[PDB]
């Protein structure tokens, strides 16, 4: 008789790259026309193909592009679209120029923080532990008394046993306030124990508790598994050098201070490289060198230009990506010095200059098409052409911004789709860059 | 028809049938939801 269904979960928000898929690519290398989302920019669309196929090639180390081209013009887009290329797996690691300048270390180290991040790294870890209820807690004394030794018995459903342990894993236990009857994990690669609760054949022991009861564990109390992480080297450098793991008082301590950041001292790195050498030597591991993207590259300080030098030359180094907008400019720390792209000339000769070209109306058209099928609106033929003929005099972003604001306004007099009326009154409300600046230099007097 | 109405003939001779209406007279639907 009846049929019932159900669905209220809010989708993911819609934003100002979400409609980028990939390069749209065909088997050859050429670009598509227009497939993945994105339009035009073929030029540049073939040369990210050659570095995503320099990506998942894994050969190199710190070969670096420089992606530019005038405001508007996709460069950020195209980044977007080599990580969307690569897939979950490989890391891209998304930066934006100013955020070198930290209060807390040096510029020149930040960067590192990005170099070391931008390689990514799988591992086997094998780790075995201990589970269950603890029905017996039994510490062991030696010679001036103090404790030297722990028996704990532990219960699951396929069986018990009677563990001898270390001392710290009794003062461990401890300090989660263990008892008998609750249900523990141990893991005993790292000291580490985790309390959940009172077993449920307790459940009612009491009419009040604090506690949430839980069930009993699973398989054998003592068992091992092959867990697979994903990391980056960065992730190893930072955590040796302020460690929150072990169970010791130091340790426990500085995991609540304030976690400023510090200055990574070159030799933990050296041991850092040392030891995931090993890991790939015995086949635990695999590297995952991926990207490093700074976009607005323009306003590093020559300080960062400088370092950058010594680190795209290094061995070790992730692939890296630039963005830049800017013409003749001033390269920012410097005063004197005006160079193409903000960049020094010293740097420019280490990157593949990738060169993004300005849309003609067509492409306008088009892109405002596929943005408007991606904010989930219903558009009409001339409401289109409107928005492209404004596309014309003013910039590709603006004419994409116009859509929704003209949804709104379609829907609040009752209608399906904006229509080119919508358009034209909402192009009323909200000037744009150009024609603002024309009103504010007729009014300068009073600003 | 014709081969179900013979396999029916087969069957009627000792099988019996009623349709729930001998008790529906007293008892109420399924409510059925998919
Ligand atoms: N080729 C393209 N294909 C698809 N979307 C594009 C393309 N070029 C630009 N866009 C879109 O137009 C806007 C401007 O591009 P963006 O990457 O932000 O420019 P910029 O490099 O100057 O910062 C964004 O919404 C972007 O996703």
């Amino acid at each position: 008789k009846i049929e019932e269904v159900k669905s209220t979960t809010k989708t993911q928000r819609i934003a100002s790259h979400s409609h980028v898929k990939g390069l749209g690519l065909d088997e050859s290398g050429l670009a598509k026309q227009a497939a993945s989302g994105l339009v035009g920019q073929e030029n540049a669309r073939e040369a990210c193909g050659v570095i995503v196929e320099l990506i998942k090639s894994k050969k190199m180390a710190g070969r670096a592009v420089l992606l530019a081209g005038p405001p508007g013009t996709g460069k950020t887009a195209l980044a977007l679209a080599i990580a969307q290329e690569l897939g979950s797996k490989v890391p891209f690691c998304p930066m934006v120029g100013s955020e070198v300048y930290s209060t807390e270390i040096k510029k020149t180290e930040v960067l590192m923080e990005n170099f070391r991040r931008a390689i990514g790294l799988r591992i086997k870890e094998t780790k075995e532990v201990y589970e269950g209820e603890v029905t017996e807690l039994t510490p062991c004394e030696t010679e001036n008394k103090t404790i030297s030794h722990v028996i704990i018995g532990l219960k699951t459903a396929k069986g018990t046993k009677q563990l001898k342990l270390d001392p710290s894993i009794f003062e461990s236990l401890q300090k989660e306030r263990v008892e008998a009857g609750d249900v523990i994990y141990i893991e005993a690669n790292s000291g580490a124990v985790k309390r959940q609760g009172r077993c449920d054949t307790y459940a009612t022991e009491f009419d009040l508790e604090a506690e949430e009861y839980v069930p009993l564990p699973k398989g054998d109390v003592h068992k091992k598994k092959e867990i697979i992480q994903d990391v980056t080297l960065h992730d190893l450098d930072v955590a040796n050098a302020r460690p929150q793991g072990g169970q010791d008082i130091l340790s426990m301590m500085g995991q609540l201070m304030k976690p400023k950041k510090t200055e990574i001292t070159d030799k933990l790195r050296g041991e850092i490289n040392k030891v995931v050498n090993k890991y790939i030597d015995q086949g635990i591991a695999e590297l995952v060198p991926g990207v490093l993207f700074v976009d607005e590259v323009h306003m590093l300080d020559i300080e960062c230009f400088t370092y950058l030098h010594r680190a795209l030359e290094s061995s070790i180094a992730p692939i890296v990506i630039f963005a830049s907008n800017r013409g003749n400019c001033v390269i920012r720390g410097t005063e004197d010095i005006t160079s193409p792209h903000g960049i020094p000339l010293d740097l420019l000769d280490r990157v593949m200059i990738i060169r993004t070209m300005l849309y003609t109306p067509q492409e306008m058209k088009q892109i405002i098409k596929i943005r408007a099928q991606t904010e989930g609106i219903n558009i009409s033929e001339e409401a289109l052409n409107h928005l492209g003929e404004i596309g014309t005099k003013t910039t590709l972003r603006y004419s994409v911004q116009l859509l929704t604001p003209a949804n709104l306004l379609a829907k609040i007099n009752g209608k399906d789709s904006i229509e080119k009326e919508h358009v034209e009154e909402i192009s009323e409300l909200f000037y744009d860059a150009k024609s603002s600046a024309k009103i504010l230099a007729d009014q300068q007097d009073k600003y | 028809e014709n081969q179900l109405s013979r396999l029916h003939m087969i069957l009627k001779p000792f099988m019996l049938r009623r349709i729930k209406k001998d008790v529906e007279n007293e008892l109420s639907d399924k409510i059925e939801i998919l």
